[PDB]
């Protein structure tokens, strides 16, 4: 059995950069992908982009393409973000997913997620 | 098999077709995953097993106690010198079988093709297959995946 | 990635009968290219179905899924209120991913 | 119609060794051997050490007329001394069990 | 100030990699010291680009 | 090859046939000889290698040697640490080699039968051949052991 | 070179049961064959039984089926034996056999063997 | 490849022919060079690792002392013991892969001759093939080396 | 990179023999193949004879073909020579070549050389 | 080995023009069997050439040289003052060797 945990909620001040680390409980050496996705409130999800495997190959949706990068640290089973630009439309809740697979096939592994707010 | 490519990713190994439908890299998901499981425990293995809880602070003795300091010497050189010897024969070790672990799995889906793959197509050596047939992607997609048709294909016999 | 077209959302029935949920991808995509995920107020999503035909692993017989191409569609065979939850489809052509709106389930 | 087999070969320049063959470029590596320090001691596991500075564990113990501020402190993680401490046994003598004295002193808290 | 998990005379190591050659003496969870230079191992296939 | 045998018994490695003298498992004795003489050869060594004749009744020091206790302490965690280590690699490392071993041997009788059974018979790729010609319990103890009469069987060609 | 070696003779009063320990010199694992004979006084041997090599397979002649037992620990190189409901007519010699393979094929290789007999 | 040759020289790997032109053994100095440079490159880093540059020199002690003589002595003894096995284990492991390291090179130039000499050689399955065409020596030679003109020929088909 | 170095020039009275040592900088095991040439003054080279590989199969001109005897320690990297019945004509300069591959094809390597002449 | 035939070695030319150097061979060898090396007085030879085709490493393109059976020959593309020296033809053709008489190159 696994356990994903990520960093605590934080609140950032409009036109910063947040970033949220993912991590595995037992994190050793792993390969399962990596990906993140928004739900805003009383909103459905929406996909952001994930890595794929060893290989390391990163795929964003055209929506932003330019502000979230996501690089994982597969010794530690680690994944971060350095999301930049956010804005008030940004405020929502973003999870850590797993796909069970070197690829980026659907997941069956979240986190507690964590709450992010942006304000003055 | 004779040499690597480039524009292929997401997957150590692959086929390639070159069908009126479209031409392009595509990734064997299945062979590829194994091999990343067995890498993977391979690597934690070696973590485990080289445990690093302990207490390496050094001591001091007084001039007259030269035998302590010369044997106190010894079994820290010592030692150090057989995890240096262990560390390096184990990494060396393992990565030789990790690259002929790559070419059985290469060449045993070589194989597994062939088998799928029956004498309708003609090997010309290179890694590589002609078929007698005409087919799309709902052939090619056969092949590379686990399903094939043979039956329905016999032309030029 | 691609757009998802989705049905409305208001569907309102009771428990202990056949259910169903609509979600409708606008171009035909590959069979195992499909899954579906619970979600409840306050909680994270959870898993349903992988490759529109298998379901995950500790699901009751309760669940069932079917459709190609555009005709995706789900069904309950007896709901429960444990199981009455809000029901996103996903859809992932290859290094890619998508998600639906969200149905508006409620109970009468 | 075309089929043909082959691996993936990425633009990396990760060196190896094995048993027989040296310098040869794998696609991808991990790498288990750590040799960057920060060049900068500082507190570990939340607890400052004990910075004694100009006074060696003689003169320390003793409680040496200079370097009176160790008196103060009295809780630590480990004890950093200078390669040649220049405050020692301020009164000339010889310390008895000295070298015993660090062992029994080294695993305190 | 540091958060270090280890602690050297030479520095900190501030990662959890299996080996270290910066210092033999160590203080705390440290990486085994190994004195080869370097090592390294294979995860994917050898690189022979044509 | 594919998927293994729980009827057959009395040797690792064995044949199968369906003719209407009788359905029956056998072993190949030859093969199978072969492969415990490396296993019994293979286990003794790891035993001999590791010697186990030596003193280990521990000591105790005063209290105002606690250098010594320190040291001796550390020898002894010292060559535990390694023992162990050298213990688990060993024995994880041979078995690798052994299951491997297997498959080799196996496989290559598989091969020996293709040489020795020609394309007479033909290959279905489950490990199995289907035979051109009726064949007896003469034959068939042909196949099985290192005696073929091809040349008398040329039917369907 | 190998030596067989068995228990000394030992006698057992009827309706008993009686234990014969067969081990090679130099007793280090092997998988050769074991089996056993009987060699009644003025009269010719008639066989027993044996294992077969790694996989521990028993055969017993059907004469009695259920009193006699062997069980090889194949680590030791030691062949046992469980034989019980002794009578008159088993006062024999017992022999411990080796065929040089895994299979219980002919034999080659004896101990000195061991004299049972039972009486009050 | 069923039993060695004693006539041969020169190399580890080798033809033979038996044409009008000339009958005589020959050596592939591009596939026994390659296995060279492997057992060179193997050998010398058994010696480097094993490192020798170190005092050994004993020291005595006393009547009272005779703790630190059971104690150096068994510094002394555990690190010769752990010498002993790391020697033979790096020793005993790195020649089972060498015998099987040769296997492989033989039987894949087996394999490489296959695939330049097409069907239009009879295989007789003890490492050998009859042609169906006349051959001299430059279509000897072709065979031996990386050159081969297989659409020249094509009698008996 | 590697080096090649010979022992000493030397002089010896007629009728004697000559041996020279041959060696290759850092000598670890090494399999090339060795040999060496005879430059007489003022005059072209000539072959003698070299050693293949770890074969060890010699190989000598006709012009003498019992005089020169050529054996390499291949754990030293060193070739010696055991030539015998010198006289005047065999005053010249003897060079240590290497042909980079277990045969004895042709030489890039060579060392600095060595002047030995005979006279009482 | 096998002798070889040497034209005669007065071959007298000055710096900057083509250049040609003679060696025969007695009877045809493998073109592999052949090589070509510098040396100058009071100095040990220095490759050139080796397979009568293949100009070695750290060899400019100062250097040519061709020939099949009996006709071996070389030329030099532009001749310049260090490249100026005696040069040996070598034949190989199995477990054998042999070297030439040397020609009397020479500067006017
Ligand atoms: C391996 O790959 C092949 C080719 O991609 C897969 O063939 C697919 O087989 C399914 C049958 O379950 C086809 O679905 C049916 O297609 C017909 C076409 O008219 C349609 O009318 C039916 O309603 C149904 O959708 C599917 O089309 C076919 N693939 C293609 C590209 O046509 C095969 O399933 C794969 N097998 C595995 C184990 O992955
Ligand atoms: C491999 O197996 C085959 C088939 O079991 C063995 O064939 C056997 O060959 C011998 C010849 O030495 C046959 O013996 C002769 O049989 C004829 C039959 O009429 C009989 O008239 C003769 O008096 C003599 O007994 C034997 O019958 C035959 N096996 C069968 C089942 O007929 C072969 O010998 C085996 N080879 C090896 C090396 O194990
Ligand atoms: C592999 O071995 C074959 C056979 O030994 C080699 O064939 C050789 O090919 C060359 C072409 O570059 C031939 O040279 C030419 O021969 C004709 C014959 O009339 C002659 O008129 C030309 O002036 C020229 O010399 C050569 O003769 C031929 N070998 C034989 C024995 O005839 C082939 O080159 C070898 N390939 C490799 C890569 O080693
Ligand atoms: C080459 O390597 C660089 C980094 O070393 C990488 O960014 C790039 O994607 C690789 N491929 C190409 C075609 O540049
Ligand atoms: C080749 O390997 C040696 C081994 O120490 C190393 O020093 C050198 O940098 C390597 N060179 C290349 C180009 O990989
Ligand atoms: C400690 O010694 C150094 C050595 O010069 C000196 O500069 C410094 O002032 C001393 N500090 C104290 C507190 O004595
Ligand atoms: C302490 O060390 C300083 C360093 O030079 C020296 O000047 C001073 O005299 C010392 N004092 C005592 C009491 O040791
Ligand atoms: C290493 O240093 C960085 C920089 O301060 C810090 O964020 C990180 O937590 C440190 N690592 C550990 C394991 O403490």
């Amino acid at each position: 059995q696994v356990q994903l945990v990520q960093s605590g909620a934080e609140v950032k001040k409009p036109g910063s950069s947040v970033k949220v680390s993912c991590k595995a409980s037992g994190g050793t050496f792993s390969s399962y992908g990596i990906s993140w996705v928004r739900q805003a409130p009383g909103q459905g999800l929406e996909w952001m982009g994930g890595i794929i495997g060893m290989f390391g190959t990163t795929n964003y949706a055209q929506k932003f393409q330019g502000r979230v990068t996501i690089t994982a640290d597969e010794f530690t089973s680690t994944a971060y973000m350095e999301l930049s630009s956010l804005r008030s439309e940004d405020t929502a809740v973003y999870y850590c997913a797993r796909g069970g697979s070197y690829y980026v096939d659907y997941f069956h592994h979240w986190g507690q997620g964590t709450l992010v707010t942006v304000s003055s | 098999i004779e040499g690597g490519w480039t524009g292929m990713v997401d997957g150590w190994y692959g086929y390639h077709h070159q069908n009126e439908q479209g031409s392009g890299y595509a990734a064997d998901q299945k062979s590829t995953q194994n091999a990343i499981n067995c890498i993977t425990n391979k690597v934690n293995s070696v973590i485990e097993k080289m445990n690093t809880q302990f207490t390496a602070v050094g001591k001091e003795f007084n001039k007259l106690e030269r035998r302590m300091e010369n044997l106190n010497k010894k079994v820290d050189d010592g030692f150090l010198d057989i995890w240096t010897y262990n560390a390096e024969l184990l990494v060396l070790l393992e990565n030789e079988r990790t690259l002929d672990f790559h070419d059985s799995n290469v060449k045993n889906l070589y194989e597994k093709v062939k088998s799928q793959l029956k004498n309708n197509a003609k090997e010309i050596g290179n890694g590589c297959f002609e078929f007698y047939h005409k087919c799309n992607n709902e052939c090619m997609e056969s092949v590379k995946n686990g399903t094939y048709d043979y039956p329905k294909y016999s032309e030029e016999s | 990635e691609i757009v998802l077209t989705q049905s409305p959302g208001t569907l309102s029935l009771f428990s202990g009968e056949r259910a169903t949920l609509s979600c409708r991808a606008s171009q035909s995509v590959s069979s195992s290219s499909l899954a579906w995920y619970q979600q409840k107020h306050g909680q994270g999503p959870r898993l349903i179905m992988y490759g529109a035909s298998s379901r995950a692993t500790g699901i009751p017989d309760r669940f069932s899924g079917s459709g190609f191409g555009t005709d995706f569609t789900i069904t309950i065979s007896r709901l429960e209120p444990e199981d009455f939850a809000v029901y996103y489809c996903q859809q992932y052509g290859s290094s890619s991913g998508t998600f639906g709106q969200g149905t508006k389930l409620e109970m009468k | 119609d075309t089929i043909c087999i082959g691996y993936h070969a990425n633009n990396s320049t990760d060196t190896v060794d094995t048993v027989c063959e040296k310098n040869v470029t794998v696609t991808h590596s991990v790498n288990l051997l750590e040799d960057s320090h920060n060049g900068k001691l500082c507190l570990l596991k939340g607890i400052a050490p004990l910075q004694l500075g100009n006074c060696s564990v003689a003169g320390w113990i003793l409680g040496n007329p200079e370097c009176e501020l160790l008196i103060s402190k009295e809780s630590w993680s480990y004890i950093v001394e200078t390669p040649n401490p220049e405050n020692g046994t301020c009164y000339p003598g010889y310390f008895a069990d000295y070298e015993e004295l660090r062992e029994q002193l080294s695993s305190v808290s | 100030e540091c958060d270090a998990k280890c602690q050297t005379p030479q520095g900190a190591i501030n990662s959890s990699l299996p080996f270290q050659n910066v210092h033999p003496v160590t203080i705390g969870e440290c990486p085994k010291y190994v004195r080869s230079a370097k090592l390294r191992m294979v995860t994917g296939l050898r690189n022979i680009p044509s």
